[PDB]
RNA sequence: GGUUGCGGCCAUAUCUACCAGAAAGCACCGUUUCCCGUCCGAUCAACUGUAGUUAAGCUGGUAAGAGCCUGACCGAGUAGUGUAGUGGGUGACCAUACGCGAAACUCAGGUGCUGCAAUCU
RNA sequence: GAGAACAGAAAUCUCCAGUAGAACAAAAGGGUAAAAGCCCCCUUGAUUUUGAUUUUCAGUGUGAAUACAAACCAUGAAAGU
RNA sequence: AAGCUCGUAUCAGUUUUAUGAGGUAAAGCGAAUGAUUAGAGGUUCCGGGGUCGAAAUGACCUUGACCUAUUCUCAAACUUUAAAUAUGUAAGAAGUCCUUGUUACUUAAUUGAACGUGGACAUUUGAAUGAAGAGCUUUUAGUGGGCCAUUUUUGGUAAGC
């Protein structure tokens, strides 16, 4: 509905799509970056629409690598089946994804060293550290930096026990004005949370039998199922202490196996799966 | 007509063709080496990693690595006598080289012991 | 198909004063209270004859709403203009949009409804596709869906039942 | 092209060395072609051009002087190398202050010389007809 | 097969117009009680767990088509240039010797696409 | 391509769908697009001490500028800067 | 000029292989920019000529006014593309390869960094070619008005300018 021509003069990247190969990457992966050296980084959780990804990656190489994992796409099995993306599964997949979940290094520089996960979980500052690694720096992603909100909460819940991300008071969920602080609020949401209080609301529906395994639902006034299913589960790498893997699953490696006919279309999605593999695809039928 | 510090540079310190902006974040990774031979090559994006003119095109060897982005140095030398001057350039402007015969140092030595047993 | 489509963007309401106060200081109020939302003034990037010899500042109000107050736009659609807008006759596309002229009048004056006088008779069309490429993060070109308003965004100001066809 | 001559080592008018047909040789040769005269030795021309004016940093007595070889000895061996170069060979040619050959002797080389190749003259690389313009000299 | 952070070249890197899309994954999409945010405006921002959708987005295929290719053949051993002459011509210029040696033009096969780590049906 | 009442070539106002043609005080050139441009938020690094560097093919002091060290701050959630 | 210090160390107005740097010659405007030819096609808009024409005349109309696929020729202070000449480096080799040891450095460190011990092989199987060694220290003359040519160019009708 217009033109083209000698439009011979672009282009841009694969972050024509949205990756901030912007001062973004090249300023987390730099410095640290030289002054030394030859290693350093420094991990970031960026949330999907359903699952909450906390891949604890660290820079370099052909292409940046994965110190370990995280991601609460299944903080369910581990004890927390409803509430995916509840801004305490930021606390959760916080410690629980990476942080303590991180890692071998990791659990090792921890589970005895560092650790303090949270040694709390009440509640306030810092919550920093004092020895030492894997000193992972935050690197949100793109998401906007709104005082109190998922991201900058995977932080505050993660390093509430573990890493040295360097997370500062200010934006941590709740508390401001006019000054600090503010102690209680965090203690709250952190402790999944304040959707209990929001589960006050009386009128039409909500969940289901997940509003029957809920409802109480910790209420009462919130201390029976909310901050309990939490408290307990909400202690997952500390209490509940597991891999970050955790149950690797690998049941993944099981589910293929599962595709359900036929080929495919593109067909290479058939065969693909079909066991792990079967024909060509990512082999002799793609990149 | 005047003699300012970027003078004549209009095309030397040029840019690109289409790669007309933003450091290849590779050209930014990579680690120096208090000894490895670097090859200057200025790039207007930056600007300490602009190498004041003459030292353009000239290849030398890293003597400093203040690796905090601060590239290294090297020197080279110049005309009448060669008085070797050193210049502290920046990490975004320099590049590796063709000391790539150490590949044939290897080839040599190794193939030469395999030559010992061979002989 | 035919799975999803049709909705009313926003009600871009705008008067074009041409002074400071206590004049614009009004088109505000008026707007504001026909609005419920507040009043985003308008700049004044620069100068010439008919006054308005000012730097980008003070000379109109923008306040424009949407969504639930949908009908709140056609809340004088049919009404104000007897449900008849730029009609006849070629390609059934009769100036996709609707004429206007300034508005206002009110130090005393009485509420509305119509009244407030002629006004910004548009906030209209331009075909379709998707939903949020006006997004943020991983942005994008809408799909290849629908007709340049016209053969589409006309047959949905034609089922508010009124004149233009 | 001066320093070239200097390093292909021939500092005299009607003088002349011998140099192996290797591209670091050849290349050089050409950078000079204008002003020298790439013959391309014959056998006899080597013999005579050896034995005759050709010899030593000082003259000739076989295995005698010619056995600061020590690869091998014999004026006829300096030849037996030089005129089929290769092997330790041409560190041999490091030896012979070279020439101090005669000015044309018999013939001159047609008309104008000091510019040429084909087209007549000099200044160029005969072969074959590389000897004769040497043949008359030593 | 997708999805996450990626390297790359980043037109050797997109357009543009049509299609088609199982499985999963992201998306669109529900919703304002809190944190938080509107030059107005829950669009954006962010904030909470499934009513409805593949329609877009995305992915890949079609055009051969617009882009750059990548290669080679005429184009081209030219155009230009390193050296040489006591070469040619009023002159302008030009030719010949050895040496380097293009670009545009067109003919073809590509199409943007490789591939890193971790996931995942 | 849309809606115009002092606007109506437009001076100025609000909607929508694509060549970097704009903007970076000032000359010209370089550069620069989630920016290096524009709107907001918060500061005073335009800081102390040195030294080394670079800039006449540079051995001369100067001005300017580059990377460090040690402090002391800003700002960001950060890595950074 | 005076001399040191020691004898293939390594030296070069030089080519050769590997690897960089160049935007001027050329080339280029149915490519950027900025110039300029020429008509074509608008199922195109603002006006000077006409028409059923003649005061919101719909509708076609003739010159300009911007597209759109074309045409013509250009650039010190324009351009994708881009030479030749000249211009950086590197070379066989004190070099790799192996073992570990030092703390102010930063990595979480069996992290490296920088340095050093013990250990295998060098005369070395593309570089060529040349050496009347090579290096080094002092000192103190004259000189600073230059002029020719070939090519490449600036001004200027030109110049034994």
């Amino acid at each position: 509905s217009s033109a083209y021509s000698s439009r011979f003069q672009t282009p841009f990247r694969r972050r024509r799509e949205g990756k901030t190969d912007y001062y973004q990457r090249k300023r987390l992966v730099t410095q640290h970056k030289a002054k030394y050296n030859t290693p350093k980084y420094r991990l970031v959780v960026r949330f999907t629409n359903k699952d909450i990804i906390c891949q604890i990656i660290s820079s370099t190489i052909t292409g940046d690598v994965v110190l370990a994992a995280a991601y609460s796409h299944e903080l369910p099995r581990y004890g927390i089946t409803h509430g995916l993306t509840n801004w305490a599964a930021a606390y959760a997949t916080g410690l629980l994804i990476a942080r303590r979940t991180l890692q071998r290094l990791g659990l090792d520089e921890t589970y005895k060293g560092v650790e303090e996960v949270e040694g709390e979980y009440e509640l306030t500052e810092a919550v920093e550290d004092g020895p030492r690694p894997f000193k992972v720096f935050l690197d949100i992603g793109l998401q906007r930096t709104t005082t109190g909100a998922r991201v900058f909460g995977a932080l505050k819940g993660a390093s509430d026990g573990g890493l040295y991300v360097p997370h500062s008071e200010n934006r941590f969920p709740g508390w401001d004005f006019e000054t600090e602080e503010i102690d209680p609020e965090l203690l709250r949401s952190y402790i999944f949370g304040g959707h209990v209080s929001q589960y006050m609301e009386e009128l039409a529906d909500d969940d289901e039998e997940r509003f029957s395994e809920l409802f109480k639902g910790y209420l009462a006034d919130d201390i029976d199922a909310d901050s309990l299913e939490d408290i307990y589960t909400s202690a997952h790498e500390a209490i509940r202490a597991d891999p970050a893997f955790k149950p690797t699953e690998k049941k993944f490696t099981k589910e293929q196996y599962a595709a359900e006919s036929k080929k495919y279309r593109q067909t290479k999605l058939s065969k693909e799966e079909r066991a792990a593999r079967v024909a060509a695809k990512i082999a002799a039928l793609a990149g | 007509k005047s003699h300012g510090y970027r003078s004549r540079t209009r095309y030397m310190f040029q840019r690109d063709f289409r790669k007309h902006g933003a450091v290849h974040l590779s050209t930014y990774l990579k680690v120096y080496k208090v000894g490895d031979i670097v090859d200057i090559k200025a790039n207007g994006s930056i600007q300490k990693g602009m190498p004041h003119k003459f030292y353009q095109g000239k290849t030398g060897v890293v003597y400093n690595v203040t690796k905090s982005s601060v590239g290294v140095i090297i020197n080279k030398m110049v005309g009448n006598r060669y008085l070797e001057k050193r210049l502290n350039l920046r990490v975004e402007h320099i590049k590796h080289s063709k000391c790539r015969q150490e590949f044939l140092e290897r080839v040599k030595a190794n193939a030469a012991k395999r030559a010992e047993a061979k002989a | 198909n035919p799975m999803r489509d049709l909705k009313i963007e926003k009600l871009v309401l705008n008067i074009s004063v041409g002074e400071s106060g206590d004049r614009l200081t009004r088109a505000s109020k008026v707007l504001e209270q026909l609005s419920g939302q507040t009043p985003v003034q308008s700049k004044a990037r620069y100068t010439v004859r008919t006054f308005g010899i000012r730097r980008n500042e003070k000379i109109a109000v923008h306040v424009t709403v949407r969504g639930p107050k949908a009908e709140e736009i056609l809340e004088r659609g049919l009404k104000v203009k007897e449900y008849q807008l730029r009609d006849r006759n070629f390609s059934a596309t009769g100036n996709f949009g609707f004429g206007i002229d300034e508005h206002i009048d009110l130090g005393i004056k009485y509420d509305p409804s119509i009244g407030i006088f002629g006004m910004d008779f548009y906030v209209v069309m331009n075909r379709p596709g998707a939903r949020v490429t006006r997004r943020k993060r991983c942005k994008g070109t809408v799909g290849n869906s629908h007709k340049t308003t016209k053969e589409d965004t006309v047959s949905w100001f034609k089922q508010k039942y009124d004149a233009d066809v | 092209p001066r320093k070239v001559l200097q390093l292909l080592r021939l500092t005299r008018i009607n003088s002349g060395t011998f140099v192996k047909v290797t591209k670091a040789t050849l290349e050089l040769l050409k950078l000079i072609e204008p002003y020298v005269a790439y013959g391309y030795p014959s056998y006899s021309t080597i013999r005579q051009l050896v034995y005759k004016r050709g010899f030593g940093k000082i003259n000739k007595q076989r295995v005698p002087l010619s056995d600061n070889a020590y690869g091998i000895l014999s004026i006829d061996d300096l030849i037996h190398e030089i005129i089929t170069v290769g092997p330790h060979f041409k560190q041999a040619n490091n030896f012979l202050w070279p020439f101090k050959l005669s000015n044309p002797s018999g013939g001159w080389g047609v008309p104008r010389k000091f510019k040429h190749f084909i087209q007549g003259g000099s200044f160029g690389n005969r072969e074959e007809f590389i000897n004769k313009l040497v043949k008359s000299m030593n």
